């Protein structure tokens, strides 16, 4: 369910978050860390999700992991940085959910339930089965599958979600997107 | 090639508040990220604090959390560590390290390299301990020793708190022997030590021996013929 | 979460001597352990990074191998200079930079026996109110070297105060000096006072006692 932000035409100064949180991973694919934030460009996309720091392995530019193929993933063209951090607590805005969830499974299954194809999802899209899946899986490896009508299309279309927990502070996932323009590069930092 | 310039030593009290400094330059402010660390005297290196100064977050070590704060000023390129509650385990040298500055091939902030060091401050911690006076107390020849070949004798420096005094041996006559010994804190709050020279017993007696002390704070040069 | 056990401390390595050393993480870092060689008294030097490459300017074909928890350092031919203090150091998901305990490295020569010595406090001290008794222990290959002090016989605890010098560039040997810590009053109690240090080198356990001194 990554939450969204697309900022256009406006100045900012992304240190003020960064600062409010205690940051552990910045790794800026293409581009200097600071780079993105010293030079200035057509727009800024910024995205927030409950995603855990344990599985730093899982978020990678490539991997086989199940957040690449089916949770969430990035536009390999544009530069794209993403940010571990965590929130110190001392804050009371940010409130906490009950467990991490994440879809391990995302597949075509047939009418048969014996050939699968994979679906795997493209950046910026949220994955079709996310729309069968609520907002946290109740148990491990929870598998849910919906009735489809002829007019939907018909075939199996089924989701799955797997279990991660929490622990006592939160551990939250950034994922930034950054787009050049021919002139209009105004969002930017005697 | 980054630089690094760190305060000079600093003589505090428990309960008191430390600020050191460190400046950098020789790379991009906004690329480096400063990490403290702290060395324990003759003790395995800690770290305490990492803190990147653009973006200006702070990480600290779970010893240290919620006592240790850092604050970094990109425009003076200067890093304050502020550290409270002064406790006797706190005295130490602290080292700041910036990671190799990116901005051309790097994208972990750290990844190639990462820390390149600076001169490190040495603080020490005193509840009323103000510079006192080195008193040099002579190691007695009894004549005890049944070894005619093998004679030692040595100066004592004592009553000092301040950290260094240097110990030199007829006037610096004979380097070959002398052991001297590092200075080790007692609960009296202040440092001691002594420097031993190994001469033949025959020697002894023809050539008196002179150990002088020197101390940078006391501004004391005190000689004891032995 | 984070802790470090690195390879046991004082390794034997003479000079031109292959050294091992190895550093192990509690969970899987995978990709980033750097080494850091730290010279006495002075600021540390880095070494290979990621435990994949050295650090530009690094001589003396710095081998450091390994994956997961497990990394690995070797030097393949040992100099003068390159004995010192070896850290190693865990980053990426930088909550916590854990250093490593760390290993010494010291040159291996035959075990030396220490001369042992012993100082009674100057009447003029005396006089001062401080009553220090200092053994000296000299020319010892071997760190180890523990000592006691006895008097009627009976072990001191807590009445030892320790220093020991590093070994000396042109003899390779260490000392070790022993305080009374000073016990200005009950002096006076004990007539007798002995040092004794347990040592490899010597054949047997030797006591430097004085009593009734001058």
């Amino acid at each position: 369910n990554f939450k969204r932000l697309v900022f256009t035409n406006c100045n900012y100064n992304l240190t003020k978050l960064l600062s409010l949180f205690s940051v552990n991973d910045f790794t800026c694919s293409q581009i200097s860390p600071a780079a993105i934030a010293s030079n200035c460009y057509s727009s800024l996309i910024l995205d927030y999700f409950s995603y855990p720091l344990s599985m730093k392995s899982d978020l990678s530019v490539s991997s086989a992991g199940p957040i690449s193929q089916f949770n969430y993933k990035q536009s390999f063209s544009n530069p794209t940085c993403l940010i571990l951090a965590t929130v110190p607590h001392n804050l009371t805005t940010i409130t906490k959910p009950l467990k991490y969830s994440y879809i391990n499974k995302c597949s075509r299954l047939l009418s048969d339930d014996r050939t699968e194809v994979p679906q795997l999802v493209n950046a910026n899209q949220y994955s079709p089965c996310v729309s069968i899946v609520p907002s946290t899986v109740w148990e491990d490896g929870d598998y849910y599958r919906k009735q489809l009508s002829p007019l939907e299309g018909g075939g199996w279309l089924v989701a799955s979600g797997s279990t991660v927990a929490m622990t006592e502070q939160l551990q939250m996932g950034f994922g930034i997107t950054v787009q050049y323009g021919t002139d209009t590069n105004s969002v930017c930092p005697i | 090639e980054v630089q690094l310039v760190q305060s000079g030593a600093e003589v505090k009290k428990p309960g008191s508040s430390v600020k050191v400094s460190c400046k950098a330059s020789g790379g991009t402010f906004s690329s480096y990220a400063i990490c403290w660390v702290r060395q324990a005297p003759g003790q395995g290196l800690e770290w305490m604090g990492g803190i990147i100064p653009f973006f200006g977050t702070v990480n600290y070590a779970q010893k240290f959390q919620g006592r240790v704060t850092i604050t970094a000023d990109e425009s003076t390129s200067t890093v304050y560590m502020e550290l409270s509650s002064l406790r006797s385990e706190d005295t130490a040298v602290y080292y700041c390290a910036n990671s190799y500055c990116s901005s051309t091939n790097c994208y972990r902030y750290y990844q190639n390299g990462l820390d390149v060091w600076g001169q490190g401050t040495t603080v020490t911690v005193s509840s009323a301990w103000s510079t006192k006076g080195p008193s040099v107390f002579p190691l007695a020849p009894s004549s005890k020793s049944t070894s005619g070949g093998t004679a030692a004798l040595g100066c004592l420096v004592k009553d000092y708190f301040p950290e260094p005094v240097t110990v030199s041996w007829n006037s610096g006559a004979l380097t070959s022997g002398v052991h001297t010994f590092p200075a080790v804190l007692q609960s009296s709050g202040l440092y001691s030590l002594s420097s031993v020279v190994t001469v033949p017993s025959s020697s002894l007696g023809t050539q008196t021996y002179i150990c002088n002390v020197n101390h940078k704070p006391s501004n004391t040069k005190v000689d004891k013929r032995v | 979460a984070i802790r470090m056990t690195q390879s046991p401390v004082t390794l034997s390595a003479s000079v031109g001597d292959r050294v091992t050393i190895t550093c192990r993480a509690s969970q899987s870092i995978s990709s980033w352990l750097a080494w850091y060689q730290q010279k006495p008294g002075k600021a540390p030097k880095l070494l290979i990074y990621k435990a994949s490459t050295l650090q530009s300017g690094v001589p003396s074909r710095f081998s450091g191998s390994g994956s997961g928890t497990e990394f690995t350092l070797t030097i393949s031919s040992l100099q003068p200079d390159d004995f010192a203090t070896y850290y190693c150091q865990q980053y990426d998901n930088y909550s916590q930079l854990t250093f490593g305990p760390g290993t010494k490295l010291e040159i291996k020569r035959t075990v030396a026996a220490p001369s042992v010595f012993i100082f009674p406090p100057s009447d003029e001290q005396l006089k001062s109110g401080t009553a220090s008794v200092v053994c000296l222990l000299n020319n010892f290959y071997p760190r180890e070297a523990k000592v006691q002090w006895k008097v009627d016989n009976a072990l001191q605890s807590g009445n030892s105060q320790e220093s020991v010098t590093e070994q000396d560039s042109k003899d390779s040997t260490y000392s070790l000096s022993s305080t009374l810590t000073l016990s200005k009053a009950d002096y006076e109690k004990h007539k007798v006072y002995a040092c004794e240090v347990t040592h490899q080198g010597l054949s047997s356990p030797v006591t430097k006692s004085f009593n009734r001194g001058e």
